[PDB]
């Protein structure tokens, strides 16, 4: 019973650029999870998805093939995406948007429960 | 169900518990909230007599037994 992860998912759409391209593209599940532990720099002619290197052994050679035909269906045009390696914060990815929404409407009802009375 | 008076926090709901007491159960409640699901353990006191199922099924409430919290 997620219900509220894929709802909160449909948020983190709606505002990141990147998660909604993929929606769009309909990934799967690993190649999903490539493209949402990575934050959408973008460029005249290219994307380049930067995964958090702090998850590095979940990037596959498996999902980029199957990222990279989907990159390719939305650019239009061949992108050579490859999957690179810098962790700097600095801004957020899709996955990591979602987390803090999750999190803040539990405390919320744990206030009204406790306030019930 | 969501909507629940607070007199039955306090008088009804408490009161079945209260005559049928024994064998230190754990009290747990599932609050249906509908922003999210929070657990507020009850443990006011008093630990329910295994009775109660029978007696809280006898109105309108279906209960559903859980894994107790304590043992794992």
């Amino acid at each position: 019973t997620p219900e509220l992860a894929a709802k909160l998912a449909a948020e983190a759409i709606e505002r990141d650029p990147w998660a909604a391209q993929v929606s769009q593209l309909s990934l799967p599940k690993l190649v999903e999870q490539v493209a949402l532990n990575a934050w959408k720099e973008e460029s005249d002619n290219a994307v380049c998805l930067h995964l958090r290197s702090s998850q590095r052994h979940l990037n596959n050679r498996g999902a980029q093939q199957k990222l990279a035909e989907a990159l390719s269906m939305l650019k239009g045009s061949t992108v050579e995406l490859t999957i690179v390696e810098d962790d700097n914060p600095a801004v957020r990815t899709p996955l990591e948007w979602r987390q803090a929404i999750y999190e803040e409407k539990l405390a919320q009802a744990r206030e009204s429960i406790i306030a019930d009375n | 169900t969501d909507r629940q008076i607070d007199d039955q926090l306090l008088n009804r709901l408490r009161q079945s518990l209260e005559p049928h007491r024994s064998g230190t159960i754990p009290v747990h409640l599932y609050y249906q909230r509908a922003d999210a699901r929070a657990r507020l353990r009850f443990g006011a006191t008093w630990r329910v007599s295994p009775s109660d199922r029978l007696l809280n099924d006898l109105r309108g409430l279906i209960g559903s037994e859980q894994v107790e919290l304590e043992f794992d």
